[PDB]
C-alpha cells in the first residue's frame, strides 16, 4: 500500500486560478508516475494531467492543454497542478493517482493505476 | 515527346517538396503555437507516421499500378492539403495523430510519383530523365531548407508563417498534377528474382540502413530541441538541414563519379561507413554542446547518404527496368517492417517509452551492430 493525499481544493471563481497538490506518501517515488482524474457528477472518471517523476515527461488532456501545467516539488515529493483560467466545465472532483513506472504502462487510462488518493473538489462556480 | 510529361512532373516534384517548414516541426509544434509536449510528441503522436506509412504502401503500390499513376500522384497531392491543413489549424494529440497518418499517406504514394515518367517516356529517354526528376525534388527540398532559416533569422517570421507558406506551396504542386497526360500503358496488369543470392545481401543492407536512417530523421529534431530549446535560445535547424542535403548530394554524386571494382570494395565500405553512421549517432547523443550535435547530425547524413548510394548500386546494376518496381517495393516494404517493430519496441507508449534523450543511444548502438553482424566468420 502506498498512502496519497490530495491538497489544496475548494471553491475558485470562474475565469480565476487554483493550485492543487498531492502530498503522495509512504514510500520512495524516484520511480513513479502521478497523475490527476476528475470525475464530475453524472460523468466518468476522466484523466487530467501526468507526471513521469523519473524523466520528468508531463502528459496533459486535450481539454486541459495550456491551461494547466504540473510540476514535482522534488525536495517534497508533493506534486502540484495548476489550474489557470479554471471556465465553468472544470468543476469536478480531482483525484491524484500513481502507478510504478513499468512496460507498456497506459499512462491516460484510468485502469492503470494501483493508487487514488481520497479526491477533494473544485466546485469552479460562476456568478 | 519526352518534353512535356517531363517539365510537368519535374514542376510538380520541385514545388512539392519546397516546404519550408519542415525544419522547424518540433519548434513549431512544441511552442506556444501547440503547446504540446516533447513526451507527447515524441510518444504517441510521431509514431504513427510509421503505422499508417507501413498499412498504407502495399495497397497503394497495387492501386498506382492498377490505376496507372496520375490518379495516385493527384491523391498525393490532396494529402499535402489535408494534413498541412491539419497542421495549421488542427490541435491536440488526437488531430496530431490523423495528420501523421495523412502523412504516411502522403509518403506512401511517393511510388506514384518516381515510376510514372517511365510509363510514358520512351527507352531512350528513361536513363536521363529519372536523372532530372530526382534532382529536381533534391535541389528544391535543399532551398526549401535554406530560405527557412533565411526567412526565420533575417526577417523574424513566426513558424506559423512558415507552415503557410509550405501549403502555399504544396497547393500549386498539386495543380501541376492534373496535366500530366494518362499513360496508355503501366508495368504489370496493363502492359521472385531475388533468386540471386548476393541481390538478397545487397538488399538486406539497404533495407536496414533505410529503416535507421528514417527513424533517426524522424526523432532527429527532438533531440536538438532538448539539447538547446527553441523557447529561450538560437535555433538552427534550417541551416543544419540545408547543409546535410548539400552534402548527402555531394557523396552521392561522388560515389557515382568514382570508379572502384565494388564486388571487393562494397562491403568494406558499407561496414565503414555503419560504422561512422554509429559513432556519430553517439557523438550525437553524448555531446551536451549544440553545434557538436549539428555536426554529428551532418557527418551521419554525408555517410548514409555513401551507404546508400553504393547499396542501391550494387542492387540495380543487374536487373530490367520492369523488375525496379517490384524489387525497390518488396525492400522498401521490409524496411518499413523494420521501423514499425523497433518503434513499437523502443518509442512507442505501448513498449519501453523511450524518452529521446536516450533512445540514440539504442539508435547508435543498432548501426554499430548492423556494422558488426556482417564481419563474422574470420577464423577457421
Ligand atoms: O528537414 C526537412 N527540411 C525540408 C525541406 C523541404 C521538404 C522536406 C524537408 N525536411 C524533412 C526532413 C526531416 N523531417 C523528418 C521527418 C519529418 N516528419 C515526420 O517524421 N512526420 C511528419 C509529419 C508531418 Cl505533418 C510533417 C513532417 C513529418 C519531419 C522532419
Ligand atoms: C498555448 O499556451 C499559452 C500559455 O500562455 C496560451 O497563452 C496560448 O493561448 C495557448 N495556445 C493554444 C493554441 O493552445
Amino acid at each position: 500500500q502506498v498512502q496519497l493525499v490530495e491538497s489544496g481544493g475548494g471553491l475558485v471563481q470562474a475565469g480565476d486560478s487554483l493550485r492543487l497538490s498531492c502530498a503522495a506518501s509512504g514510500r520512495t517515488f524516484s520511480n513513479y508516475y502521478m497523475a490527476w482524474f476528475r470525475q464530475a457528477p453524472g460523468k466518468e472518471r476522466e484523466f487530467v494531467a501526468a507526471i513521469r517523476l523519473s524523466y520528468g515527461s508531463t502528459y496533459y488532456a486535450d481539454s486541459v492543454r495550456g491551461r494547466f501545467t504540473i510540476s514535482k516539488d522534488n525536495a517534497k515529493n508533493t506534486v502540484n497542478l495548476r489550474m489557470n483560467s479554471l471556465k465553468s466545465e472544470d468543476t469536478a472532483i480531482y483525484y491524484c493517482a500513481a502507478a510504478e513506472d513499468r512496460w507498456a504502462l497506459a499512462v491516460r487510462t484510468a485502469t492503470t493505476y494501483n493508487y487514488w488518493g481520497q479526491g477533494t473538489q473544485v466546485t469552479v462556480s460562476s456568478h | 515527346s519526352w518534353i512535356y510529361p517531363t517539365v510537368i512532373l519535374c514542376l510538380f516534384g520541385f514545388f512539392s517538396m519546397m516546404r519550408p517548414s519542415e525544419p522547424f516541426l518540433i519548434p513549431y509544434l512544441s511552442g506556444p503555437d501547440k503547446n504540446l509536449t516533447s513526451a507527447e510528441i515524441t510518444n504517441e503522436i510521431f509514431p504513427v507516421w510509421t503505422y499508417s506509412y507501413l498499412v498504407l504502401l502495399l495497397p497503394v503500390f497495387v492501386l498506382t499500378d492498377y490505376v496507372r499513376y496520375k490518379p495516385v500522384i493527384i491523391l498525393q497531392g490532396i494529402s499535402f492539403i489535408i494534413t498541412w491543413l491539419l497542421l495549421l489549424f488542427g490541435q491536440g494529440v488526437k488531430t496530431m495523430q490523423v495528420v501523421e497518418f495523412f502523412y504516411g499517406m502522403v509518403t506512401a504514394a511517393e511510388v506514384a510519383y518516381y515510376a510514372y515518367i517511365y510509363s510514358v517516356v520512351s527507352p531512350e529517354h528513361y536513363q536521363r530523365v529519372s536523372g532530372y526528376c530526382r534532382s529536381v525534388t533534391l535541389a528544391a527540398y535543399t532551398a526549401g531548407s535554406v530560405l527557412a532559416q533565411l526567412l526565420v533569422s533575417l526577417a523574424n517570421m513566426s513558424y506559423f508563417y512558415l507552415n503557410v507558406i509550405s501549403l502555399a506551396s504544396v497547393s500549386v504542386a498539386f495543380l501541376f498534377s492534373l496535366f500530366l497526360p494518362m499513360p496508355k500503358k503501366s508495368m504489370f496488369f496493363h502492359a521472385e528474382c531475388y533468386s540471386s543470392k548476393r541481390l538478397f545481401y545487397w538488399s538486406l543492407w539497404w533495407a536496414f540502413a533505410t529503416a535507421g536512417f528514417n527513424q533517426v530523421l524522424n526523432y532527429v529534431q527532438i533531440l536538438w530541441d532538448y539539447k538547446a530549446p527553441s523557447q529561450d535560445s538560437s535555433i538552427y535547424n534550417g541551416a543544419v538541414e540545408a547543409i546535410a542535403t548539400f552534402g548527402g548530394a555531394v557523396a552521392a554524386f561522388a560515389v557515382g563519379y568514382v570508379k572502384v571494382n565494388w564486388d571487393l570494395l562494397g562491403e568494406l565500405a558499407l561496414v565503414v561507413f555503419s560504422v561512422v553512421n554509429a559513432g556519430s549517432l553517439f557523438l550525437m547523443h553524448y555531446t551536451a554542446n549544440i553545434w557538436a550535435c549539428y555536426a554529428g547530425y551532418l557527418i551521419f547524413k554525408s555517410s548514409y547518404m555513401l551507404l546508400i548510394t553504393i547499396a542501391v548500386f550494387q542492387i540495380a546494376v543487374n536487373l530490367n527496368v520492369e523488375r525496379y518496381a517490384l524489387v525497390f517495393g518488396i525492400n522498401t516494404f521490409i524496411a518499413l517492417v523494420i521501423q514499425t517493430i523497433m518503434t513499437v519496441i523502443v518509442v512507442d507508449q505501448r513498449g519501453l517509452n523511450l524518452p529521446v534523450s536516450i533512445q540514440f543511444l539504442v539508435y547508435g548502438s543498432y548501426f554499430a551492430v548492423i556494422a558488426g553482424i556482417f564481419l563474422m566468420r574470420s577464423m577457421y
